[PDB]
């Protein structure tokens, strides 16, 4: 069998810049290679076939290159609609294996997060559980660190984080951080803090509440 | 317009025709996937290490799997191998000129 | 013109069977090779099976991952593609796409919208929905959807009339069930003066929940 490797795994590129992503086959496949694009929550779409042919409706800013084992996908003056996942696939003998993918993200100016803290709902407390929620919205770059503090001391267990994909309107990221405790533990303490460390500031953004 | 390389098996439709100008015409049928695709073709020594012959047909391509393709080639004098397609099931035809 | 619509996706117990179908239109079905490709959550695409056109005698090929368990077939009178799946396992959980190949099997030029399969022993469960009101310029409200199975849930704010300012976070597996949250950011003059409701629908358990966010 032939394995397909893509590079880089991820990259952030600005609107208007030119980007080149690569695909490597473990064995010679001549030009039996396809490139696909897959946007957030949608079906993959054919971009390039036979290494260099543009598929129907694909903008001419896209170009595929290569023959043998080394292939490239170039996007000239890239647009907001070009951001998403990119896969290569060989068409030699079956199995027709896909590469692991390259995630193309939008590079934009820095944006500090909008931090909001929420105490558990009293409705939840009846179940014996207590989820403290912290939303860190509309930030850039994607890298961020959240620290939970209960009565001044850091808490690490019971933390569940979820990240949105890059926003379609402003190219920012958002993050939800949930601290789940038992009702008895939640009622044993008073101060609840969610601390956000991001590139935009040396000092962390602190959102807190007292029971 | 780029075409894929044919990955599958080929079959000789009829007996290889000899022309009066020292060339041969081979009529092949494609059995594989990926048409329209380029026909892998090479005329080599019996040891399969050096290219000896000359292909006359410009870019042999399978337009449709259902339609056979005429391949004109110029073999060297003596013994040579006509190699059609890629492995597995690659056609390896002995030829004596 | 060319359209592919998959159906049949759902919840199956491990070792179970399920059949997916793909309704094709806008082309001469018998002239084209057809394929099934899957994509597990957050993972790469995986080619599974192919079925050749009329000229190639409608022969089949399978990936080693599904050989002996899955069967690809086609109804040439109705232009429907099928995927018969037996001995299902947890790793078969994915979005399944049916595809058309451009050049006799090569290059997947048309893809359907996909159908989701979940292979699990977990039972269908409706979520609990919790309102997230601020601790009591702009105000952020929330909605916590906890303890549902299987995916998905649909979450809207004020029946879809609020969309700008909304962030719906991917579901996370917590205590053998799914948990998701959503935030809505609105101007401080909007809430509490105007009503803001979280609308949650869980089709698998035929549940609809409306949670009005009240101040604390």
């Amino acid at each position: 069998d032939i394995q397909m490797t893509q590079s880089p795994a991820s990259l952030s590129v600005s609107v208007g810049e030119t980007v080149t992503i690569t695909c490597r086959a473990t064995k010679n496949i001549y030009n039996n290679l396809a490139w696909y694009q897959q946007k957030q929550g949608r079906s993959p779409q054919l971009l390039v076939y036979a290494a260099t042919n543009l598929a129907d409706g694909v903008p001419s800013r896209f170009s595929g290159s290569g023959s043998g084992t080394q292939f490239s996908l170039r996007i000239n003056s890239l647009q907001s609609e070009d951001f998403g996942n990119y896969y290569c696939q060989h068409f030699w003998h079956t199995p027709w294996t896909f590469g692991g993918g390259t995630k193309l993200e939008i590079k934009r100016a820095d944006a500090a997060p909008t931090v909001s803290i929420f105490p558990p709902s009293s409705e939840q407390l009846t179940s014996g559980g207590a989820s403290v929620v912290c939303f860190l919205n509309n930030f850039y770059p994607k890298d961020i660190n959240v620290k939970w503090k209960i009565d001044g001391s850091e808490r690490q267990n019971g933390v569940l984080n979820s990240w949105t994909d890059q926003d379609s309107k402003d190219s920012t990221y958002s993050m939800s951080s949930t601290l789940t405790l038992t009702k008895d533990e939640y009622e044993r303490h008073n101060s609840y803090t969610c601390e956000a460390t991001h590139k935009t500031s040396t000092s962390p953004i602190v959102k807190s509440f007292n029971r | 317009m780029s075409y894929s390389m044919c990955t599958g098996k080929f079959k000789v439709v009829k007996e290889i025709a000899e022309t009066q100008h020292g060339t041969i015409v081979i009529r092949v049928q494609y059995e594989g996937d990926g048409s329209p695709c380029k026909i892998p073709f090479e005329i080599m020594d019996l040891e399969k290490r050096h290219v000896l012959g000359r292909l006359i047909t410009v870019n042999p391509i399978v337009t449709e799997k259902d339609s056979p393709v005429n391949i004109e080639a110029e073999p060297p004098f003596g013994d040579s191998y006509i190699i059609i397609g890629v492995e597995p099931g690659q056609l390896k035809l002995n030829w004596f000129k | 013109e060319v359209k592919l619509v998959e159906s049949g996706g759902g919840l199956v117990q491990p070792g179970g069977s399920l059949s997916l179908s793909c309704a094709a239109s806008g082309f001469t079905f018998t002239d084209y090779y057809m394929t099934w490709v899957r994509q597990p959550p957050g993972k790469a695409l995986e080619w599974l099976a192919l079925i050749r056109n009329k000229a190639s005698g409608y022969t089949t090929e399978y990936s080693a991952s599904v050989k002996g368990r899955f069967t690809i077939s086609r109804d040439n009178s109705q232009s429907i593609l099928y995927l018969q799946m037996n001995a299902l396992r947890a790793e078969d959980s994915a979005t399944y796409y049916c595809t058309r190949a451009k050049w006799d099997g090569h290059y997947f030029d048309y893809w359907g919208q996909g159908t989701t399969l979940t292979v699990s022993s977990a039972k269908t469960t409706a979520p609990s929905v919790y309102p997230l009101a601020p601790v009591c310029s702009s105000v952020t409200l929330g909605c916590l959807v906890k303890g549902y199975f299987p995916e998905p849930v649909t979450l809207t704010w004020n029946s879809g009339s609020l969309s700008s300012g909304v962030h719906t976070f991917p579901a996370v597996l917590q205590s053998d069930l799914y948990t998701l949250s959503s935030s809505v950011t609105v101007t401080s003059s909007t809430w509490p003066s105007q009503s803001i409701t979280c609308n949650v629908a869980h089709p698998a358990s035929s549940t609809k929940v409306d949670k009005k966010i009240e101040p604390r």
